[PDB]
DNA sequence: ATTAGGTTAGCCTACCCTAAT
DNA sequence: ATTAGGTTAGGCTACCCTAAT
């Protein structure tokens, strides 16, 4: 419970809610970043006022270019973290997104544009997530999960793993566990109303909530 | 002009006035923050409320322990920046001190000790400043905090000079 | 924007609050003496501190015995020197008001007294609000002072030689 | 001990001062106002940052045009307060300067051409200063130090004396 | 006067919240 | 999502002071 940087965190969220394809609205960033309802809306009220975003006549938020383009840098930021703090510094996997998500906020264009140099590839983030606007820093896409199960179940590979899902501890640390990483084979079923992974006999029941959160490919 | 955590920078400086050998006042805090008197005065009171230090009999500052030793986790973690940022970053070494100013408030202690790790020795900060406290991590001889931070008669020093009478105390050897 | 003395227009205040029959609360002064609010949650612990008023159970502010005399006093100097100021003076009747919230601040117990003598009836202001506390200086029915001080729909008031659709929160206004 | 108004005592002092011949140094100001020497030397910079007096390469204080003009504004509103305190309000003559030491500093310049009206001749104060600055409103004598000097004063009152031995101080006082 | 170091009153903004709508 | 009424942390200026230069 610290942003580190309000704004910047309330950006990089409707940039968030927009990768997933969910309408960002006030309610959205209040329930991820748990903040209340008055406190959010006068927040952003502050953005709107300093040109960052604005709330369309339908309630949803549109980022001003000027709000895109940092939103943009912010997860930009944070993804080539999160590559330097596994590739590199080789920091626990389940640790590494919230490091990021400090990091995000303090990290220059410059150690950026090292990053790149000193990093392999800067495709995606550890978890599959591409890395964006690597373009204003001068220098594929997968099925949901909720999309490819089936009543009957199939070996499948892990591609993405969304930004908000690593958020969901209980949800993570689990999947984490069942040992499954970017790139394992996976089974996926639509079980009685629920969609499930199993990694190592392990069996990970993703929140419906989520099911949406995780991209998959075809091996 | 954002401390990040203003606490912390507060503690780190009073660290730092103790490594230079000055005594740590609120008026040095002041100057070295560029922050108003009355204004160091009350942020300090807050700490003071929160055991974190305390204002002498003679107005000058000591931490408590607690202080002391978050104070120290924050040059610790500083100098691995630094370390982290020149040695495998390879970020410009005038920057770097910066970036850590603003790293060593958002870096974990995990992280501190895969750096201990990944990095060769960690006696000391790309500037020669003794690395401390990597105890309780559970893990010419230097230019203090203070004069990397004077960016004009730092860039001359490394165009290598008079240094400024205050400056003098700063590079020790 | 200078309240000459900010202790007394917060007491001030509270006291035209109770008389407008509205609750004083941190908030009324705050958009009332138009100051951010933790500005006067502040100014007035200070209050509090100098056990001038104290902070209900329920936020309401209560004058203690000694912040409510003093709340009175400034009234009463206020109200003294409007009638003063139009009476005697002949200031312009807008000005009259303002000149007044300035001047509440730095008159003496000894010039009201003469001002009492001076002056003709000080049952009331010019505005008709009734001049407290003169029993401790030791010797339309009215507009309320709040209403005073909106000027332009108070002008709009003086236009119609009153001695006008009214907004619903100047309502309770005029007595 | 409440100048009302800092700055304004300030320049009311030097032009004061000027006055009484003296010459206006920072030292003046600290004894006369009973401040400390950092803290006037200080507020006086403020002054100066706000182009209203300049340290002379002498240390003495001249007034720039718009410090002047305002130290002005004050004396007149000073006398002028005092003249209606006792012409009209009828204050004790003794308590009539302090009062106006006040009022000067809250006096608006309206009331003061109302006064100039509703007053006989407004040529000097009660004690006989003349009033300044009356031109620009767009309309012998104890100095204002001496009527401050409250026990050498009223001793002076005691001997009946309308515009005995004076303190070597308070000597050029008096013209 | 100035250096040195500190103090109170009086103000503001960015952010967060709960109760009640 | 808003209305209503607060909050803390962090920062500021104007103005006033004692002690030691
Ligand atoms: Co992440
Ligand atoms: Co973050
Ligand atoms: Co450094
Ligand atoms: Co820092
Ligand atoms: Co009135
Ligand atoms: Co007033
Ligand atoms: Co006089
Ligand atoms: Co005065």
């Amino acid at each position: 419970k610290d942003l580190v940087d309000t704004t910047e965190m309330y950006l990089r969220t409707i940039y968030e809610l927009e990768e997933e394809g969910v309408t960002p609205l006030r309610a959205r960033i209040a329930e991820r970043l748990e903040q209340s309802g008055p406190t959010v809306s006068q927040t952003v009220a502050r953005m709107e006022r300093d040109g960052l975003v604005v709330v369309a006549s339908d309630r949803s938020l549109q980022m001003t270019p000027t709000g895109r383009t940092l939103a943009t840098a912010v997860m930009r930021k944070h993804r080539l973290a999160e590559r330097l703090l596994t590739d590199i510094i080789g920091l626990d996997i389940n640790k590494v997104h919230d490091e990021a998500c400090r990091w995000e906020h303090v990290m220059s264009d410059e150690v950026e544009r090292r990053l790149v140099k000193v990093l392999k590839d800067v495709s995606r983030s550890p978890f599959g997530n591409p890395i964006p606007g690597l373009d204003e820093l001068g220098v594929a896409p997968g099925t949901r999960v909720i999309d490819a199960a089936t009543s009957m179940p199939r070996k499948v590979r892990i591609v993405q793993i969304n930004e908000i899902f690593q958020v969901e501890t209980d949800q993570f640390t689990q999947l984490l566990d069942a040992d499954i990483r970017v790139g394992s084979e996976v089974e996926i079923v639509d079980r009685d109303g629920h969609i499930t992974l199993s990694h190592n006999g392990k069996d990970v029941e993703l929140l419906d909530d989520l099911a949406h959160t995780i991209r998959i490919e075809e091996l | 002009k954002d401390l990040v955590d203003t606490t912390e920078m507060y503690l780190r400086t009073i660290y730092e006035l103790e490594e230079e050998g000055v005594t740590p006042l609120r008026a040095r805090i002041a100057e070295r923050l560029e922050q108003s008197g009355p204004t160091v005065s009350q942020t300090v009171a807050r700490m003071e409320r929160d055991g974190l230090v305390v204002v002498a009999s003679d107005r000058s500052l000591q931490m408590t322990p607690t202080g002391r030793t978050l104070a120290t986790a924050v040059m610790r973690k500083h100098r691995l920046a630094e370390r982290l940022l020149t040695d495998i970053i390879g970020l410009d070494i005038n920057k770097v001190h910066d970036e850590a100013c603003r790293w060593e408030h958002v870096m974990s202690d995990e992280v501190e000790r895969r750096l201990v790790k990944v990095l060769k020795d960690v006696s000391r900060s790309p500037f020669g400043n003794p690395i401390p406290g990597l105890d309780e991590l559970g893990v010419i001889v230097q230019i203090n905090e203070i004069f990397q931070v004077e960016t004009d008669q730092f860039t001359q020093l490394l165009d290598a000079v008079e240094l400024l009478d205050d400056l003098a105390h700063t590079i020790r050897i």
